[PDB]
């Protein structure tokens, strides 16, 4: 395993509901 | 063209076709396939009319030898025909 | 020598003289002509039931 | 005993969905008042710190499932001792009169199969392998020899190890005979695919762990619900689109699985969003089906995150190649992602040899290439330098 | 037939709902079949069929 599997920046969840809230106000 | 057999002659292309094509059919079943055929009746009566019917499915190498007398009375022309055959 | 020579057994035998030159091979695998003699067989323990 | 096996795992793999932790919380409790088992209750409590969202405080603050308590303490000791040792010896009792009279080839051998398995439930260690093969021995058939295989097989939930579980069953499983055994088939191809998913290569597990043959499960191994699962996660890695709808459709299994427990949401979404190549709706999806599906998985828990951007982009990469020319705003900006966080997961992408494409950002002109030519033709010779000559120079010192 | 030349005649037991699932418990294990699969419950449809 690389870095890339055993970096894990946990960053997907924040930056998934925060680009579907910035969508959704653009109405 | 000969009918009338055909819930009996589901084994045409079953017994001989099914095996030379696809061989894994009998390993995700998990019985022994067809290996030894015997047929015992008449014939001339449909028995061997069908035997001949096996060509013309398969259109392949077909070999049809009857042994009756075709082994021999004295020695060594038999093995001749119990091996290499 | 005739001390070492099994009974049943393959050697070798010259043409003319018939002469015994040396031991080949040994006993055939195959024995008699029918053999069904099965030892543990193929049912062990749950085959048929009852 | 499944139930004991995956209650004591998969606590520890759920951060989240605090009601999922609580049927691995509150059916412990119950059944460790029934059982005998003291150490391996506790080996689950041995690991605490460096996690996230645990059932206990000791360290931390949190305890956020709804049973607060999964300490062994000397409670158990109540209804433990009764049936500890009681059993033991008394079925130890029935031996001394077998191996005396000599009575049959089954009872020398059930006896310790009613012991080891029933070792299972003491939570012995040395008992449930080393006294197990006294039974093993006495036996000499591979239909005996099942029950000394799932002793071992449900050690995977206990001792909580994917590899010398079938290290030592892998010369137990193979033997001699193989041939069409049906119950074979899912003992085997369930853990193997398990071994591969540390490594993953995921390919000898989609013919094999994912390709169930059994409609449902095989109980002490693993779940109707993870079975099924695990084809759909792992499926859409492997088989591509075209492989969709001829296989995971085509498999009765999941039909079945679709007018039932609907629970698992990745059946009518990251399936219908990936047949349909719509990556508008296939984002939104992804949290939902990675809260109530990878957080709660017994197996790709550990790495998550990683595995799902990769196949984030993948559906997007193959809708890269329908289109020619494509601006950067056009169709982006209605599937609700931002342009920034688009192009960080994309950039660093280039150095693994993922994208030979055509991706740009301040102009915007998008297009796709042709990863079929003669310079990855010859980056197999390149590749194979340094380890075709590993084992060439290194035994030649000495011998040669 | 003599005392201690032939000792007993045993005598098997007549196929039952519960003889017809004799070999499907064992030979299932060869054969390919699905979890659907009740022994017992397919064996009540069936005559005169155990060993």
């Amino acid at each position: 395993e690389n870095w890339d599997d055993v970096e894990v920046d946990d960053d997907f969840t924040n930056e998934l509901k925060a680009e579907l809230d910035r969508y959704k106000r653009e109405n | 063209d000969v009918g009338g057999l055909d819930m009996q002659k589901q084994e045409i292309r079953e017994a001989v076709e099914l095996p030379l094509v696809q061989a894994d059919l009998y390993e995700q079943i998990g019985i022994d396939p067809p290996r030894g055929v015997l047929l015992y009746g008449p014939p001339g009566t449909g028995k061997t009319m069908l035997v001949k019917a096996v060509a013309n499915s398969t259109k392949a190498a077909f070999i049809r030898v009857n042994g009756s007398e075709f082994v021999h009375k004295y020695l060594g022309e038999g093995p001749r025909m119990v091996r290499d055959v | 020598n005739v001390k070492d020579l099994k009974a049943s057994q393959r050697v070798c035998l010259r043409s003319d003289s018939y002469m015994l030159h040396k031991v080949l091979e040994n006993k055939a695998d195959p024995l008699v002509s029918l053999m069904m003699v099965e030892k543990v067989p193929d049912s062990t323990y749950d085959m048929v039931g009852g | 005993n499944y139930e004991v096996s995956e209650k004591a795992f998969l606590l520890t793999q759920s951060k989240v969905s605090i009601e999922q932790r609580k049927e691995a919380a509150e059916f412990v409790l119950a059944k460790i008042k029934e059982e005998e088992m003291a150490p391996y209750y506790k080996y689950l409590c041995e690991e605490y710190l460096v996690n996230n969202g645990q059932s206990d405080l000791e360290h931390d603050e949190k305890s956020d499932s709804l049973n607060e308590w999964i300490k062994f303490d000397q409670e158990l000791y109540n209804e433990l001792c009764k049936k500890n040792e009681s059993k033991i010896k008394e079925l130890n009792e029935k031996i001394q009169k077998l191996e005396e009279d000599d009575e049959g080839e089954l009872e020398q051998a059930q006896a310790w199969i009613n012991l080891g398995e029933y070792y299972a439930q003491i939570g012995d260690k040395d008992n449930a392998e080393k006294t197990l093969g006294k039974s093993l021995s006495k036996a000499i058939s591979t239909g005996a020899k099942i029950d000394v295989m799932l002793t071992i097989a449900r050690l995977g939930f206990f001792y909580n190890d994917q590899l010398y579980v079938k290290e030592k069953l892998e010369a137990v499983n193979s033997m001699i005979e193989k041939g069409g055994d049906w119950e074979r088939r899912n003992r085997y191809k369930t853990y193997y695919g398990i071994h591969c998913l540390a490594v993953r290569n995921f390919k000898e597990a989609a013919k094999l762990l994912v390709d169930s043959l059994a409609t449902f499960t095989s109980i002490e191994l693993t779940s109707y619900e993870s079975i099924a699962t695990y084809a759909s996660v792992t499926g859409l890695f492997t088989l591509e689109r075209t492989d969709l709808k001829s296989k995971v459709i085509d498999s009765p299994e999941l039909l079945s699985l679709i007018s039932t427990t609907a629970a698992l949401q990745s059946i009518s979404s990251l399936t219908i969003s990936l047949y349909a190549s719509d990556y508008a709706s296939y984002f939104p999806y992804l949290l939902e089906t990675y809260a109530n599906v990878l957080i709660p998985c017994k197996y790709l828990n550990r790495h998550a995150d990683f595995f799902v951007r990769e196949m984030r982009r993948k559906v997007y990469a193959q809708l890269l190649e329908s289109y020619k020319t494509l601006s950067l705003k056009s169709m982006a900006s209605a599937f609700g992602v931002s342009v920034a966080f688009l192009d960080n997961d994309l950039g660093k992408f280039i150095p693994n040899k993922q994208l030979n494409c055509v991706i740009d950002r301040v102009n915007g002109i998008v297009e796709t290439n042709r990863p079929d030519n003669k310079n990855a033709q010859y980056h197999l010779l390149v590749k194979q330098g340094d380890g075709l000559l590993t084992k060439l120079q290194k035994y030649g010192a000495a011998v040669r | 037939l003599r005392p201690g030349r032939i000792d007993r005649k045993i005598e098997f037991p007549p196929p039952s709902v519960a003889a017809r699932a004799e070999i499907l418990r064992i030979h299932s294990r060869k054969m390919n079949l699905t979890r659907g699969i009740n022994l017992r419950k397919v064996a009540e449809k069936m005559n005169g069929c155990s060993g």
